[PDB]
């Protein structure tokens, strides 16, 4: 029931299952193609109190993974650290084969707590996660993901960096985050907020100096009328 | 054929993959001398020839409910068979 | 008005444990600050230590350190507090607080709220916790 | 660490009498972040007065104070029968939070 | 060609497979909405058309030992690739 | 050296693997199904007393595992956890993707200790034992499964409820079993016995209240004159 | 007629444990109830605890729980029991023991038969277990 | 068509396979009554009739840059599927 | 780009990948075959002091594993447990599936210690280590294995000892080496030694009673002019 | 717990006269389950009677006794040189199994 | 000439152990053998164990089984001991030596020589650790 | 275990006076298999002599000894105020390698 997509040459088409075609040509496995995409060449949200609505968690379905030989850069990869608020794990452990996304211009990485009710965290859209060279219907622990989608074709004859978010409430509707600029130095985070405004908050703080140098933390929040970026 | 239905569409590919020549050294394919994983890839870009891009994302998007179905229905963890599959319904179809 | 709720009182054996709730109604945890402190008969009344449930974090007086373990969960508006090694040397009234932050430096950015332990608003009714056997 | 010492260790007045309690520090309250509370026996201290002049929510006018530095200072202009209780100073300028040992009013 | 020499046979057939449908509601397919593994199976019951049955039970009964030779000869732990090696067999005898 | 089977219509035949047969249609891999079929399908009895005697154990070699994609079901299914005089496990636990059988009328869950020479339990008439959608040969502890063969063929163009048995000398060729009915009351346990039988033994001694309601325990003999079902 | 088979005399180290073996012969294990007793010069005979091998369970006197191990292999016909936490004040003949099971009520399914420890028939002849160093 | 030219060369292959007949005594391919998996090998010798295992030999050697290249750009553990895609290729080159 | 090797006769060509060559034929899969050969074949040295230099330690490369078939018997084969100064082990342990190579005339068993700078130990010049019918890039600790290649071509139409060495310095360029006689009784390892020679030396030693019979540790030292077989 | 006490502490006979030992019991025993052990010296106690009056099994027939309840009696109509052994008595009735001191027979 | 260099004095808690390095020097490992021998004031040298590099296998005095542990690196030219269950009664001078094989029997074959640790040529100057608290 | 024994306990003799220094085993010693060491204060032992009689490397000719069997000794032909140290035998003949007590040689 998987269609595959045939290129001609600049022009595509959805191949037809019942049709012989014998206008179709295929001399090699190597002419096919397990490509991913990523959600965010739809134009989908992707600040971090807007993606964690499109994550649940649920028991009693076991996870499936398949593999892709080629995929797009994303801009906006996620990693999840969430516990328990007894300190259980949320998420398991990756198995062995499993690596983070490959290319990413930012990496949002998420710690902190919620309620988990589930065995896993499932894509609420049916998308997949994507890991170096696989796709997954969960979310492991620890492991660099981005958020897409694989088309399967037949084919015609690095510098990075992380923002890190503090969160509780993870698995639920009402829940908070903050972006973390050192270990007591925070800013709320708004949903407005871009990962290029974010990394210009990061360099004023730093360079004004307006930083917690007490043992307790400072929380920013951002005055509403200054725009982004 | 492809209705290209999405709010959106970034018409630039990025990309990535392993499908690289390798060869080069006379070592560089030894994993002793080679490259760690993270520099094994290979890139670049393709523009958005004659709606091949939007076509692209299009058909993802619809592939995403067969493929979800397919793997419900299975018991292997991790299915590395598609692709051979397709080539052996290509044939039988044929032949 | 925001109030403290805590459970009844407890009597435990010397070398075990004792949790002891605080569940925090009339208001939410919000970006409030609560802490624990303990009288025993006869003694003035010191901090234990204290959690800060916005970033999920907690630490401890000195003398706790190892001994008392707080921690939160939004869902049921609850902070609670386990003191472990327990001796009768140990029985007191426990009791919750809890207080505003403090506001801070302001710059074009926005403004600043400082978060750690100070002056305690809201009261608990106390938990009398008494160890023996 | 700030060390404070309350005194007088019990203050004999009559009712409608005025007290006035002090407290000293070892060192300087940072911000003259000093509380005050009142303790009756079975309760929880109520927070009379923070950072050392600011009088705490829906407490009476007869209760001020003032300090800065180390010294610091709580009065009630007459002492009711209801206000007959345990006195103790806070400091929070400096982390962790500090206190006093206590003090008590007494009817004469 | 089957022989069919059990001392007994069952000729009502009640059977599982996972090969349904899936698709109706248009969550039906997204794991998060979807059923648990136990609900995944669909069923049903045939009748002994001609000896189906019968000879159906016999041929699994004969295969057996084939099937555990070739399993002791490999190192796989976990063997789905027989039905597709079969595949390949069958063309390349044809072509 | 596998046979396939052929249904050409009804009419099913043993596939000629050196002739050609230009007869024989495939027109896709959907028309190549693993079937697994139980053994009890052929007569072959399932009463506890007579199923553990074609098990046994046997050390150096290792296990090995095929899918199959149906199956019947089954009205006898099993479930093992037999330890070592000392506490020691005598069956593996099961792998990830073991799941058990999902459909059985009885499952007769066997739990005791008995002697395990060897490494695994094997099946020894060579039939392999049936999980989810996994044909193992051998058995996994705490999984239900059931006894059975795969056919592969080529195509033409729930309520249940558990039995539970305690043994000793599982392993051995003289052992005993006891039907639980309760933690203190057991009924000894004859092979004439069939599972409606003892469920409605069950039935009959939790109405009467004849069960142990002491420290002890109590064991009922059946009365060899009173039939079964 | 049944007997019991215990092992000889032992000397262990306080802190250590002590097994005493006991062979059925004479008959086998069938669906009798075992036991383990013990007496110490100048004191009554106590039950430690004991063990049916039918069930494959065991339990023990509430003063040694968690000190005794109770154990039998039927392939052998042999029951065993461990005593733990050895100190001088444990020397002792210690004995194992075996009797029937009663007979119960009666039904129109068939007989019952209850097992407990009840008197006991058959006695060993006794291991006697030093503790000292 | 092979350049032949290592150092040196065994011409005498002594080798082992567990492509066996395997059936028998009727028991022998049961699992349980089977031999244990040291003894599951055959075995015998070769000679270097035309050059055939000079050949071999110096193939195996050419060989071994492709593979290692090939298990690099991929995720598999390990890799039971070279010897099917050779298949598939072979009668795809030629249907 | 995995060239096949097909066999006419006797003869032995590599095919042509591009050319249709209709001469070639394939009548099952069953012509496909899988052949490791041991390196030993190709002349290389194989003695304890020479092998370890083809190895080494690398960090941040995953394995791989590939299966075979067939393959020959090994004269020489080794088996490695090298740990770090401080304890900790220097190879990994295998993973379950792993079996030792079939078919060891002699099996050089080499203890010790090392730095060990890398995640696994890979060979150098690109070889890999045949297991019971798999090859891996890397050396899997405990686990019996032969140096090696794997060809793949298209057809046409047991008693072993063990010897034991010691060592410190192993993943280094220095290194020593001793052969083990007796649990106190070492001699010095050469690399004119053969496996013969060994063995004829582990002979004369018990024979003559020349063993260490104290609680030291005696090294023998060889006569550089006695030759050895 | 059913605690029981057995008297008189050691019984001075002569040979040949008759033996009367009791057992008392601080709760009734279910079923009259109490059973009699003869111990000498280096020996197991061997059972003489259970249920309150079976005789065990080889048990010569200048063994008896009775009881019910809390009163339980063993008896020996001649006690011969052999029988001046340790007696105890123990209880099944109620788990767990409980039993006595235990007395002497003596020589007199 | 081979010197053998030793770290400097340490001060340890009661309960913890010290570890002393010894940096072979002016010389290799080669195949010498060496040993960690104890002074405490007052007392004579009592060696406490040692350890001979090329099989890299070590042992101990029985008074320090269990609690000395000597281990060495060829890559640092340095033997190191680490002592546990420090007292204040471990203070003392703590002092790494190094001495020759001796040669062994001959025959046919080669020579022999053996290794075991007897007289100490070349000492280290002396490491100082007081346990205290 | 061998056990060494050293007399006198202190010699003391003037500087430039022969010293004698004993060491008696109580099981013989293999090989003669014994060792001497000088120690000075804040300072590691020298071996002076091994093998009974064999002379440590940069030892002076003025020291010399002999022994067999459980009987050894270390002498000095002329003490120089240098050599006032305190001597200890041990013996590798047999392990573990034991030592003597030492004994020291003083300024008279
Ligand atoms: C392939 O491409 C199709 C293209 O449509 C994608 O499928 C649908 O995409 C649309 C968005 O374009 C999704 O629409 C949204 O549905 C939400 C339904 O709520 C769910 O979650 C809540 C909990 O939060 C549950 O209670 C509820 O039962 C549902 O499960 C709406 O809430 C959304 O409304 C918001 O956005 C719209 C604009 O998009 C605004 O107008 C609203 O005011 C509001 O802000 C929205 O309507 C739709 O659900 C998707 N379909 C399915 C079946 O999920 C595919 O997802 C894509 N494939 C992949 C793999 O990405
Ligand atoms: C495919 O279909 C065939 C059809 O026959 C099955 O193969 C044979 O099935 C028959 C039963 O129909 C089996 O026959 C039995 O063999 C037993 C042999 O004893 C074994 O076990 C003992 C230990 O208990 C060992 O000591 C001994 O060496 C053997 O290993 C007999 O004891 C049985 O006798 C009992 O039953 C018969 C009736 O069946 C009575 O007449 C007897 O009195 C007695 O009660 C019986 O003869 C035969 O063994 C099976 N063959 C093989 C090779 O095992 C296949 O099993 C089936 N395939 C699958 C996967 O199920
Ligand atoms: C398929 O068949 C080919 C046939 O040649 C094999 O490929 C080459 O084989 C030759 C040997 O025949 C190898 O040659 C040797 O290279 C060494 C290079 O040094 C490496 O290691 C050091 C560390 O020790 C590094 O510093 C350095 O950078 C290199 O990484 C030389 O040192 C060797 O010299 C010694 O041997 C020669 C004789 O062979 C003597 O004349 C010298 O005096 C000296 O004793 C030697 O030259 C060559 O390296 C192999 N090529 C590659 C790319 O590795 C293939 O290996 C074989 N395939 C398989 C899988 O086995
Ligand atoms: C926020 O700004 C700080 C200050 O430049 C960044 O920290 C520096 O990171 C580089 C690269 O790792 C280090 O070489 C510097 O030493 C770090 N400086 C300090 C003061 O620690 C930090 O990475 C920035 N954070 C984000 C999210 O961009
Ligand atoms: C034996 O009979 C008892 C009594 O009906 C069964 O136990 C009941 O099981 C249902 C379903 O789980 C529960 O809702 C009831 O509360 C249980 N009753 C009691 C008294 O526990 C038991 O399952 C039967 N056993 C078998 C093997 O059929
Ligand atoms: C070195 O020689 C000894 C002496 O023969 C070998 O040890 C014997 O091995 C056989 C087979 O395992 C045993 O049956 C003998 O009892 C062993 N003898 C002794 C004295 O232990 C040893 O295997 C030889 N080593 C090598 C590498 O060949
Ligand atoms: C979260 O869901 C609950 C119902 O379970 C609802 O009452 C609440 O208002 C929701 N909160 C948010 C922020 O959507
Ligand atoms: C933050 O944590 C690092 C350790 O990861 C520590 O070195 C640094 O001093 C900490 N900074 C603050 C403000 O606590
Ligand atoms: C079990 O096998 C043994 C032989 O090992 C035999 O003596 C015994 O009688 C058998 N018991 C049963 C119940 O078959
Ligand atoms: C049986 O076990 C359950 C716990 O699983 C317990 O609640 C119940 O009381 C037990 N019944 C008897 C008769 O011991
Ligand atoms: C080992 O390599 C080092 C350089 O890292 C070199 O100085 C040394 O001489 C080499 N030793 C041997 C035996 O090759
Ligand atoms: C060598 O080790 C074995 C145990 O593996 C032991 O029995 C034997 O006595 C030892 N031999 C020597 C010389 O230590």
């Amino acid at each position: 029931s998987i269609p595959l997509g045939v290129i001609h040459n600049s022009t595509l088409q959805v191949s037809d299952v019942d049709k012989l075609v014998c206008r179709d040509k295929l001399s090699s496995t190597n002419q096919l193609r397990s490509v991913g995409l990523n959600l965010e060449g739809n134009g989908v949200a992707t600040d971090v109190p807007s993606v964690t609505k499109r994550w649940g968690f649920r028991s009693g379905v076991p996870p499936k993974v398949v593999n892709y030989e080629a995929g797009e850069w994303a801009e906006n990869c996620y990693n999840l650290e969430i516990k328990k608020p007894d300190g259980s794990e949320c998420l398991p452990a990756a198995p062995d084969g499993i690596r983070g996304f490959p290319r990413c211009r930012y990496v949002h990485k998420v710690s902190g707590t919620g309620p988990c009710a589930g065995d896993f965290a499932f894509h609420k859209e049916g998308a997949f996660f994507l890991y170096d060279r696989l796709a997954s219907t969960v979310i492991y622990r620890g492991t660099t993901f981005a958020e897409g989608v694989v088309a399967f074709l037949i084919l015609p004859q690095y510098y990075s960096t992380t923002i890190r978010y503090q969160a509780t409430g993870f698995g639920t509707n009402e829940t908070e985050y903050l972006f973390e600029v050192d270990n007591l130095t925070y800013v709320q985070l708004e949903s407005r907020f871009t990962p290029q405004f974010l990394l210009q908050l990061n360099e004023t703080i730093y360079a004004s100096g307006k930083r917690s140098n007490t043992t307790g933390k400072l929380i920013w929040k951002v005055n509403p009328e200054i725009d982004t970026t | 054929v492809i209705v290209n239905a999405q709010p959106k569409c970034n018409p630039n590919l990025h990309y990535w993959t392993t499908q690289d020549e390798g060869a080069a050294i006379g070592l560089a394919w030894i994993p002793y001398f080679g490259p760690a994983a993270e520099g094994i890839y290979t890139e670049g870009l393709m523009h958005n020839q004659d709606g091949l891009i939007c076509g692209l994302r299009q058909l993802a998007n619809e592939t995403t409910q067969a493929l979800q179905l397919f793997l419900r229905a299975t018991t292997e963890l991790r299915t590395f068979s598609i692709l051979n599959r397709k080539a052996i319904d290509f044939l039988l179809q044929r032949w | 008005q925001v109030q403290l709720v805590q459970s009844g009182a407890e009597v435990k054996k010397p070398g075990s444990s004792v949790k002891v709730s605080c569940k925090a109604s009339g208001g939410t945890f919000s970006r409030d600050i609560f802490s624990w402190v303990r009288q025993a008969p006869g003694q003035g009344l010191e901090w234990m230590g204290g959690i800060i449930p916005i970033f999920g974090t907690a630490n401890y007086a000195q003398k706790f350190q190892g001994r008392v373990t707080i921690t939160a969960d939004k869902s049921t508006s609850t902070v609670f507090m386990e003191l472990s090694g327990l001796r009768s040397e140990d029985t007191a009234v426990y009791f919750c607080a809890r207080g505003p932050p403090l506001r801070g430096e302001r710059s074009w950015f926005g403004e600043s709220e400082k978060y750690d332990y100070f002056y305690m608003d809201v009261w608990g009714k106390g938990t009398t916790v008494t160890v023996s056997s | 660490q700030i060390v404070l010492t309350q005194s007088p260790g019990t203050l004999s007045l009559s009712p409608g009498e005025r007290a006035t309690l002090s407290c000293r520090a070892s060192q300087s309250v940072s911000n003259s972040y000093l509380a005050w509370y009142q303790q009756k026996p079975g309760q929880a201290p109520r927070l009379l007065i923070y950072g050392a002049s600011s009088r705490a929510t829906g407490i009476p006018d007869r209760f001020s104070g003032s300090g800065s530095g180390t010294d610091f200072t709580l009065s009630i202009s007459r002492l009711e029968p209801e206000d007959f209780a345990v006195y103790y100073c806070q400091q929070y300028g400096t982390s962790p939070c500090t206190f006093g040992q206590g003090t008590k009013l007494e009817i004469k």
